[PDB]
């Protein structure tokens, strides 16, 4: 029961830097890579063996590769507070940036470092004996995330095949975005995410900013504040493979349970209770309230109002002391509500997993310790809004053939530009056809 | 020379067909496995030139359509109620401003007529309209080349059109 | 590990680059003696981009100095922080040309560039992985404009896949310093628009008015008129040297700011700018820095930026901040001034941040805008060129040097067409 | 949070505002160097109603100094608490209106308002929640009466849903300091009646009488009169800055004291103004405060209330009082002086209580009455306007400056109908 992580691009590496901290803290691993001696917390002789190895003489090493082209972030990690945690070879850094150029990141520069990245993946996966699947973190708003990421997905799907790939992909926010040429890279990376990932959990930025300014009450957030709760979501998703519980849910039925069609796999993610250290003890936090807060429209990591379409399949992971009775009652109330309508062909919509490990907490965070937590991964039909919204502002650029020379100077073609355009068209058409 | 979005659509589609034929010939050449990308870049630059020419034609067509449709609205402002008769009179004044004011004397005469007509209401717009009329009158009386009074004449025409496109000043403008 | 080679040509290039090198060397924390004194560790980590260890701490800057008159190198060597440049990097002739683009670009471009290219090639192959070329010069001179332009053409032919940042100061209409300004400006533009990767154009009356209002200096000399430009040149190269929440290199800036390869003439700003008297009464925060950035009397070009639209713009922030408020401010500016932004691009503004402010401060920004209002800085030169060329005035000094009237016709045609397409995109 | 921005106009406005900021700075505990040097925690709670935080506890006032001569600006800078203002706010035309209303409203106003409006807009946008504007000016000078009212009209047209409370010191008949006082005052009230919102009327004759009798001062310089006016300002702006058993903000006072939209010329006082030889003798209680309040010989105007009926009255007390005591005292006054109050308005007195009395004192109060007795102050200026308009004296200095011959007649007509509309409701 071991799972490996690959981090591609600035966003991926930064989220991984804010996630492996949580992982080592949750399993009690000291930042230098070895557990302490006298202090003893929990029983985890194989509860650590999923994300970490053990190099014989008490020195755990994560099953993850960070990789970048701009070596600044990678050597920042190499000189950071986690010099010893990582292996000195799982941190791959090329020479020159991709510079918001999918073509430069996928064709010219990308094709000279993936050969080393996937070789490292090979001689990393040879060390396991119960491999489950991969999970990728990337932003499609740039070059390394889109280009090198798509190349690595291609050359890993062709190599390892059947194994699942949990993508955690950052789409651009609708109107807030640093990069400007990013719609091109978004469509180009979509035309590879659609046919090479089994489950693609989407993440946005305006949605998370809204969450951390309405519930968490932090009016000037930052990436160190976004990646912490993204890591919270990842940990809540993958807790079951590390911790026993009343009802354990592993990675196979996230696909055999939330993906009704070979191509309709796009997850809205939510997490409750996103709470501060002042409202926490003053609020009575039980299963019904945390579930309602999870299901409210303005609690999704992606900015789309999940009232336009219907829910196809919801999966609720509970951490902490939760009994089956009250969670069953809560999902019954959720069904009884009048705001959300489920799709017709799927009468039973939810799958609830439970685990006895309470949510962790990072000293210096905003989310205070709580007894329980819920994380929802929902396959819905309200993502056509997002895809069409990105499509319109891709077309606006493409009409004038602006910025296209930067792509054709590295190897792109208007052929595949129009190919990705019609691919998005087909995807949104499929959403429209399946909604009915 | 296009004027309709349909004709622009025809031009766009024939250009795209030309692009496809050119790239198909380049591909079916099946040669120059290193100059292929340079030929592609040159083809894209050609495409950019033609698209910019289409953009220029689009700007010209948009301006000419705007002028033609303003004239059309003025005509629909005529097709014998007293309000419609006043509308016809204002259309005459606007056509007098539109026509090439080749003669300084007729220019001054029509400016005098429009100033008399405008000075009746005098709420807020007539202040700047009269200021511009006096500006043109003075810069013609002292003697300056009318070819240098182009933007100012354009501004007078625009303000007069805005005056006409007003309910109280033209007591039928509720139509549009 | 990414490498920038800094070339400086002409009197303008020499003085501006000298100021830039003093600022950068001080910021990385090296004394004029030639040793290292940066207390922190973030400074040694990227000295390799601008400095090379020679033997025992003597971190010699990587730069090329080129002109034709001995006085400029004499002054540079005499001035403070001028004891660090390697003497062998003083590639240099003896005569001097003076205000003659043809003389500096045809005659001496033969017996001096033949060695300038050698020095540049050696210095470039010295480092491991180049990032690009950063060259500062003028357009209204002879030893910086023509010589620098021929160097640009040669180095573009030599190294095709390298960034080029041309910090070029352009002639001013009101600030009359010589009569061959239109001639030299048109001749230089005729090749910059053909070869230069991007030109961060600058002028003089905009900077003078900046020193009058935003700083209230009473006698603004070149020693600070160039200090502003030095600060901008240091601030543009922030990601290649310092960590941050969102790194972005010169290739990234070009990709985000060049819709078409003939649209690469940026106008530049810098914030905060405030007088020493009121450096105590203002609050240092992104809401005020952004408003100062998006101002007309704050840019460093004599083109009123509202006189058209912004095809694209970029902001580079330095200092701990909130990438939520940075993005919110950028979007707020877009939505408020939607009229002055082109329509067929959404999110015309890119914004990248870094975690290291410049020395002696706590927060800073930099603005790089590719707008169509920069057309006037070329229209004035074009009209002056037409007026002068209708009379063949001062023409013999070029025609007896080797240039013909065809060069002037081609320069005028390219100038007019690029200005016309700027006008189109509006 | 709710905001007041302080615009001072003219020489009198500059001096009064300087003294007022000297007063409020010590009421909040702020060092004239600019730092905070207070004692109690509760001072800090609302200093954002008047101040901004520049850099590390540098609290600076939100004020704009507006005038046409730099002499008074230099004097203010020289004076104490000068180093608290932002030098950017300092705006002046350096020429001088010379007590010429037409010149200050048409000639130099048209050239200096373009900058003073920019500054006030900058302050407003730096704000977040604007309660309104505070203005200080005169009605007998060129800048104060002309440019002040021009700026007031500009503010009303820009922000139509923000109040302006403006302290206007008016020309009393027998303490006149110039000869064109009615020509200025009538023309200024022409726009003050239809633009401003609370024209708080003051005059120096009443202040002189107060200093003679109540304070028993022998040689009162302008400092003490400015101190009294500052005390009135602070008394008005205290619920906005400290907690209280009852709340009455600027909007509440306006909506309570203005029955009809043309009767917004309030007349005020202050308690307890005690001679320093009787402060040791009198024991201060709520009845004593209300006695000195309704004492007609304490009102800061030459409009005796015995001749006019009261439309509305408000009393803003400061000190931990007894609310029953305050209200029953108001009732007792209303029942005693049963003829001076309007019959169709029951309980003409509104009383608010704040918990923090001013510095030093243990009990204070401020009276703001809207009575019909004020129309004497307008009759005594309309008569003088008719006197110097009957034979066309001093007209050409305004006629040739931009004004026509009909604005004066319009101003006289508005004086006449304003006096008529007070007579109607008396
Ligand atoms: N939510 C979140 N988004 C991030 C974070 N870091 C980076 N991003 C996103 O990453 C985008 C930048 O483009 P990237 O795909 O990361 O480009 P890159 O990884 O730097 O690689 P290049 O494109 O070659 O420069 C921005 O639009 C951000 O939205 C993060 O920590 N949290
Ligand atoms: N800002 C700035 N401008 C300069 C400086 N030196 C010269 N210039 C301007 O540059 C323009 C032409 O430069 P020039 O002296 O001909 O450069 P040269 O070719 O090396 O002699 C003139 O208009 C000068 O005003 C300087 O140090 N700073
Ligand atoms: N309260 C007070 N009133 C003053 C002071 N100085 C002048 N005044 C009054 O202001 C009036 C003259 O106004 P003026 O200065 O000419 O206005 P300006 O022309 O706008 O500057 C005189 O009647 C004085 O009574 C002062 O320091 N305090
Ligand atoms: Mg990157």
């Amino acid at each position: 029961r071991e799972v490996i992580s690959i981090h591609i691009g600035q966003a991926g590496i930064q989220v991984g830097n804010a996630c492996w901290e949580l992982y080592c803290l949750e399993h009690g691993i000291q930042p230098d890579g070895q557990m302490p001696s006298d202090k003893t917390i929990g029983g985890g002789d194989d509860a650590f063996n999923t994300f970490f190895s053990e190099t014989g003489a008490g020195k755990h090493v994560p099953r993850c590769i960070f990789l970048d082209l701009e070596p600044t972030v990678v050597d920042e990690v190499r000189t950071g507070t986690y010099r010893q945690l990582f292996h000195p070879e799982q941190l791959i850094s090329g020479k020159e940036d991709a510079a918001n150029n999918f073509a430069r990141g996928h064709y010219t520069i990308g094709k000279e470092i993936v050969d080393l990245a996937l070789d490292r993946i090979r001689k990393l996966a040879d060390n396991c004996t119960g491999l489950q699947g991969f999970l990728v973190f990337n932003a499609v708003g740039g070059g390394t995330g889109s280009g090198l990421g798509s190349l690595l997905l291609e050359r890993l799907s062709v190599d390892y095949g059947k194994k699942s790939k949990l993508g955690f992909t950052v789409y651009p926010s609708p109107q807030v975005s640093t990069a400007v040429v990013e719609p091109y890279n978004s469509v180009l990376s979509t035309h590879s995410l659609l046919e090479h990932t089994d489950v693609a959990v989407m993440l946005d930025n305006e949605a998370i900013y809204d969450i951390c300014r309405r519930s968490l009450d932090i009016e000037r957030p930052t990436y160190t504040n976004l990646n912490r709760l993204i890591a919270q979501v990842i940990s809540s998703l993958t807790a079951s493979l590390r911790f026993d519980g009343a009802l354990n849910v592993d990675i196979t039925e996230f696909q055999t349970n939330l993906v009704p069609y070979p191509r309709i796999h796009f997850m809205l993610s939510s997490y409750a209770p996103i709470i501060s250290a002042e409202k926490a003890y003053h609020e009575q936090l039980s299963v019904a309230e945390i579930t309602n807060a999870a299901f409210e429209p303005a609690s999704m990591m992606v900015k789309c109002d999940p009232r336009h379409g219907k829910y196809m399949a919801c999966c609720l992971m509970y951490r902490g002391d939760v009994v089956p009775k009250d969670v069953n009652a809560s999902v019954a109330t959720i069904k009884t509500k009048r705001t959300i309508q489920f799709v017709d062909w799927c009468p039973t919509g939810f799958k609830c997993g439970i685990n006895y490990q309470p949510p962790t907490v990072v000293p210096g965070g905003d989310l205070a310790k709580v007894q329980r937590a819920v994380c929802m991964i929902s396959n819905s039909t309200a993502i056509g809004e997002i895809f069409s919204r990105l499509d319109h502002k891709f077309d606006l650029m493409y009409a004038k053939r602006a910025f296209v020379h930067w792509y054709v100077g590295e190897g792109m073609e208007e052929g595949e530009f129009s190919e990705a355009r019609e691919d998005l068209a087909a995807l949104e058409k499929d959403f429209e056809e399946v909604g009915a | 020379h296009p004027r309709t979005a349909a004709d622009f659509e025809v031009l766009y589609n024939e250009l795209e067909a030309w692009r496809l034929q050119e790239t198909r010939k380049i591909k079916e050449a099946g040669l120059a496995k290193e100059q292929e990308q340079q030929v592609l870049q040159q083809l894209l630059h050609k495409e950019t030139k033609l698209l910019q020419t289409i953009d220029r034609l689009k700007i010209n067509a948009n301006q000419e359509n705007k002028e033609a449709r303003i004239q059309h609205t003025l005509n629909e402002m005529s097709k014998h109620t007293p309000f419609t008769t006043r509308a016809k009179e204002l259309q005459q004044l606007y056509n007098g401003l539109n026509l090439p004011l080749l003669t300084v004397d007729e220019r001054l005469d029509v400016l005098l007529h429009v100033k008399w007509t405008v000075k009746e209401f005098d709420c807020d717009l007539t202040r700047e309209l009269v200021d511009l009329i006096d500006r043109e009158a003075d810069l013609l009386n002292r003697g300056r080349n009318p070819k240098m009074l182009e933007g100012l004449r354009k501004r007078i025409s625009s303000l007069f059109l805005n005056f006409i496109e007003t309910p109280e000043f033209n007591p039928e403008a509720v139509r549009f | 590990m990414r490498e920038i080679v800094h070339i400086q040509g002409g009197q303008c290039g020499n003085q501006i680059g000298a100021k830039f090198w003093e600022v950068v060397s001080d910021e990385h924390g090296i004394d004029p003696t030639g040793t290292y004194h940066g207390d922190s560790d973030l400074q040694l980590e990227r000295i390799n981009v601008y400095f090379n260890e020679a033997t025992g701490g003597r971190y010699v800057p990587r730069a090329i100095l080129m002109d034709l008159e001995p006085g400029t190198m004499d002054s540079v060597r005499s001035g403070p922080y001028g004891q660090i440049f390697r003497p062998d990097n003083f590639v240099f002739g003896q005569t001097g040309a003076g205000n003659n683009w043809a003389k500096g670009h045809y005659t001496e471009g033969a017996e001096l560039i033949d060695s300038v290219l050698d020095v540049v090639r050696k210095e470039a192959e010295s480092c491991d992985c180049l990032q690009g070329f950063q060259v500062c010069h003028s357009l209204g001179g002879g030893t910086g404009s023509g010589m620098g332009t021929l160097l640009i053409s040669k180095i573009r032919e030599e190294y095709p896949d390298r960034m080029m940042l041309t910090f070029s100061v352009v002639p001013s209409p009101k600030v009359s310093d010589t009569v061959v300004e239109p001639y030299n400006a048109t001749l230089s533009v005729h090749q910059l628009v053909e070869n230069a990767d991007e030109c961060m154009v600058l002028d003089n009356e905009a900077l003078y008015d900046i020193c009058f209002r935003t700083l209230k200096l009473t006698t603004p000399t070149f020693g600070d008129l160039n200090h502003l430009i030095s600060a901008v040149m240091s601030g543009i190269t922030c990601c290649l040297r310092f960590p941050g929440q969102l790194n972005a290199d010169l290739r990234k800036l070009a990709v985000n700011l060049i819709p078409f390869p003939r649209l690469h003439f940026f106008m530049v700003g810098f914030t905060p700018l405030t007088s020493r008297g009121s450096q105590q009464y203002r609050a240092l925060t992104v809401p005020e820095l952004t408003q100062q950035m998006w101002d007309a009397k704050n840019m460093m070009c004599a083109a009123d930026p509202r006189h058209g639209r912004y095809l694209t713009a970029s902001a580079l922030f330095r200092g701990r901040m909130s990438t939520k408020e940075v993005d919110e401010q950028m979007l707020n500016v877009q939505n408020k001034n939607s009229s002055y932004f082109v329509e067929w691009i959404p999110n015309n503004v890119k914004s990248s941040v870094c975690d290291i402010p410049p020395k002696g401060l706590k927060m800073s920004a930099t603005f790089i805008g590719n707008s169509t209002a920069i057309q006037e800085m070329f229209k004035r030169v074009s009209e002056q060129f037409t007026a002068m060329f209708r009379r063949k005035a001062f023409l013999h000094w070029y025609t007896g040097e080797g240039m013909d009237e065809m060069e002037f016709t081609e320069a005028e045609s390219n100038m007019n067409d690029l200005v016309s397409e700027y006008q189109q995109y509006q």
